[PDB]
């Protein structure tokens, strides 16, 4: 989206209730700088944060470093956004989005893209169906879960069946 | 003495496997990203693999997708590269290279080249 | 995908004269597309990025022009410090790899 | 006024299918046969959670306000069902003296309507025909789940007969039939 300006009233939004796909933001040709301070970018997209903060502003070719340590000088301490202990990325392209990552009391919403392998039945496997975890053979079931129930539990609290989260079919786990 | 020296040039039949290594020295191995670019005889440079400075994510060119393995062990400050299912085109001068940018994930330029090790099949 | 198309196949000239290579990009490549100078056996070194921006270590004699699908390099006065082979290079988004050209040889 | 709640207010405690089995669970439930305050507007405490039920013909009741101060000064949850759809938003709204700023999200997704509002913020509900608060059993099912982290202590209904009861940390034995529908329940502290 076009037009951008101002750093001191630099505009800022919570990013929340969405899956934060940072994957696309490497692969485009046009980014010239992408960094992280503290943790790797593919290592970012498997954490799970309450509030992803983003903000943007237009700049001149020669750019002063956006502040990792509390960087030192002129506009880089007299106009903005000076996070000494910044566990926060810095993007740029041919114009920057400086990212602060909140981990506050709230239930973490803006969470990794959760990349998903492809179902294999009738053999043995370690499975992770939506955070439910454990080894077994998944086979086609005849059980009829109600629309909102995600996993069947046996009499003695052992998981007996699951709903596959992408095709909403019920698999027994023997 | 900021140089890389390659290692592991040799000959193998098609369908078998090979492993190369590149030694880095004079600079911080675990602070820069690394590439392997291969120069087939009489032809131009063709990127093979890259790694960001902490080896936490890796990309391969299409011609080698799912057939070669790039890895860094900072214990010895040694870069590796395994091979599987090598074919006739794979003959080349494998130049391990070092990335241009300090701690930037763009992975865009090659600022430093190894002398290149022959591999033939 | 981006395929760089390089002309002429070769250049033959005396040193001191004006050397012009052309690289016709397939489709606009935004603000960075590179030129590589490789002497025989040596390690290739960038000369120009952005197609007019003078990279560091580069004497002023090397000049480039273009945007979109016209990209051309000029050298005003050749000396043996420059007499090598030359490539035009870029990176990609559709899937994440890199395209060089085929190369353009220079002759005396 | 007060009404006898009978055995209403039971809901699926979790998202696990269980079948032909009696499962004992402890949760914030409406106690069986407690009496539920009956309103024919005012702000009520929210306490541990609220069971809300209404009987409507013309769908006068539309929504809820939840929070602590219920003016601007803190985040407050506003839930309004209007026309075809539901607007849930948590801005620091400056509320009206009798209704009828900084956001953190905006979620859009004869007639006896039962809801359970409990605190992230969970809404369960059930919609059944009937023709004062019916004696019978049916179970409410989770429909909406809000990751807000808001402190809720007080709430108000946005508009005519509705009932408000309060949930208590009680143990229930829930009976699931073979399709995994809860068909009965025993209130372990009733008698
Ligand atoms: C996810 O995508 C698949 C397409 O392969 C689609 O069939 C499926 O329904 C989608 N997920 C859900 C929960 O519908
Ligand atoms: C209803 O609750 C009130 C609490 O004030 C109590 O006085 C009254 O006896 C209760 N009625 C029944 C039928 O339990
Ligand atoms: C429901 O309410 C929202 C805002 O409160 C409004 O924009 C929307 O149009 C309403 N639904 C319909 C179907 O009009
Ligand atoms: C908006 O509300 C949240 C609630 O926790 C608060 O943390 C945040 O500081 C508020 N916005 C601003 C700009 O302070
Ligand atoms: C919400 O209540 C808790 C105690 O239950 C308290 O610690 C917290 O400070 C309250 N929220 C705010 C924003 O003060
Ligand atoms: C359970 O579900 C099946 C099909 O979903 C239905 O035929 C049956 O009547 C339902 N009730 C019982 C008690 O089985």
């Amino acid at each position: 989206a076009t037009r951008f300006a101002s750093v001191y009233a630099w505009n800022r939004k919570r990013i929340s209730n969405c899956v934060a796909d940072y994957s696309v933001l490497y692969n485009s040709a046009s980014f010239s700088t992408f960094k992280c301070y503290g943790v790797s970018p593919t290592k970012l997209n498997d954490l799970c944060f309450t509030n992803v903060y983003a903000d943007s502003f237009v700049i001149r070719g020669d750019e002063v470093r956006q502040i990792a340590p509390g960087q030192t000088g002129k506009i880089a301490d007299y106009n903005y956004k000076l996070p000494d202990d910044f566990t926060g990325c810095v993007i740029a392209w041919n114009r920057v989005v400086v990212l602060s990552f909140e981990l506050l009391h709230a239930p973490a919403t803006v969470c990794g893209p959760k990349k998903s392998t492809n179902l294999v039945k009738n053999k043995c496997v370690n499975f992770n169906f939506n955070g439910l975890t454990g080894t077994g053979v998944l086979t086609e079931s005849n059980k009829k879960f109600l629309p909102f129930q995600q996993f069947g539990r046996d009499i003695a609290d052992t998981t007996d069946a699951v709903r596959d989260p992408q095709t909403l079919e019920i698999l027994d786990i023997t | 003495q900021v140089q890389l020296v390659e290692s592991g040039g040799g000959v193998v039949q098609p369908g078998r496997s090979l492993r190369l290594s590149c030694a880095a020295s004079g600079f911080t191995f675990s602070s820069y990203g690394m590439h392997w670019v291969r120069q087939a005889p009489g032809k131009g440079l063709e990127w093979v693999a890259v790694i960001w400075y902490d080896g936490t994510n890796t990309y391969y060119a299409d011609s080698v997708k799912g057939r070669f393995t790039i890895s860094r062990d900072n214990s010895k400050n040694t870069l590796y590269l395994q091979m599987n299912s090598l074919r006739a085109e794979d003959t080349a001068v494998y130049y391990c290279a070092r990335d241009l940018a300090y701690r930037d994930y763009v992975w865009r330029y090659f600022d430093l080249w190894g002398r290149g090790t022959l591999v033939t099949v | 995908e981006i395929v760089l198309t390089q002309s002429p196949a070769t250049l033959s000239l005396s040193p001191g004269e004006r050397a012009t290579l052309s690289c016709r990009a397939s489709q606009s490549v935004s603000t960075y597309l590179a030129w590589y100078q490789q002497k025989f056996g040596q390690a290739p070194r960038l000369l120009i990025y952005d197609a007019s921006n003078r990279a560091t270590g580069i004497p002023a004699r090397f000049s480039g022009s273009g945007s979109g699908t016209d990209f051309t390099l000029t050298i005003s006065s050749l000396e043996p410090e420059d007499f090598a082979v030359y490539y035009c290079q870029c990176r990609s988004n559709w899937p994440p790899g890199i395209t060089f050209g085929q190369g353009t040889r220079l002759e005396i | 006024a007060y009404t006898n709640s009978f055995t209403r207010g039971v809901y699926y405690p979790d998202k696990v299918f269980r079948s032909s089995v009696l499962h004992s669970t402890q949760d914030l439930f409406l106690p069986f046969f407690s009496n539920v305050t009956w309103f024919h507007n005012p702000v009520l405490p929210f306490n541990d959670g609220v069971y809300f039920a209404s009987t409507e013909k013309s769908n006068i009741i539309r929504g809820w306000i939840f929070g602590t101060t219920l003016d601007s000064k803190t985040q407050s949850l506003l839930i309004v069902n209007n026309a075809t759809n539901v607007v849930i938003k948590v801005c620091e709204f400056q509320f009206c003296n009798d209704p009828f700023n900084n956001c953190t999200f905006e979620y859009v997704s004869k007639n006896l309507r039962e809801f359970v509002f409990k605190n992230y913020f969970k809404i369960y509900s059930k919609h059944t025909p009937i023709n004062d608060l019916p004696q019978g059993f049916s179970a409410l099912e989770p429909l909406v789940d809000l990751p807000i982290g808001i402190n809720i202590t007080r709430f108000q209904t946005l508009l005519a007969a509705y009932y408000v009861g309060y949930l208590q940390p009680r143990t229930f034995l829930l009976k699931y039939n073979e399709n995994g529908t809860i068909t009965d329940a025993v209130d372990c502290a009733l008698d």
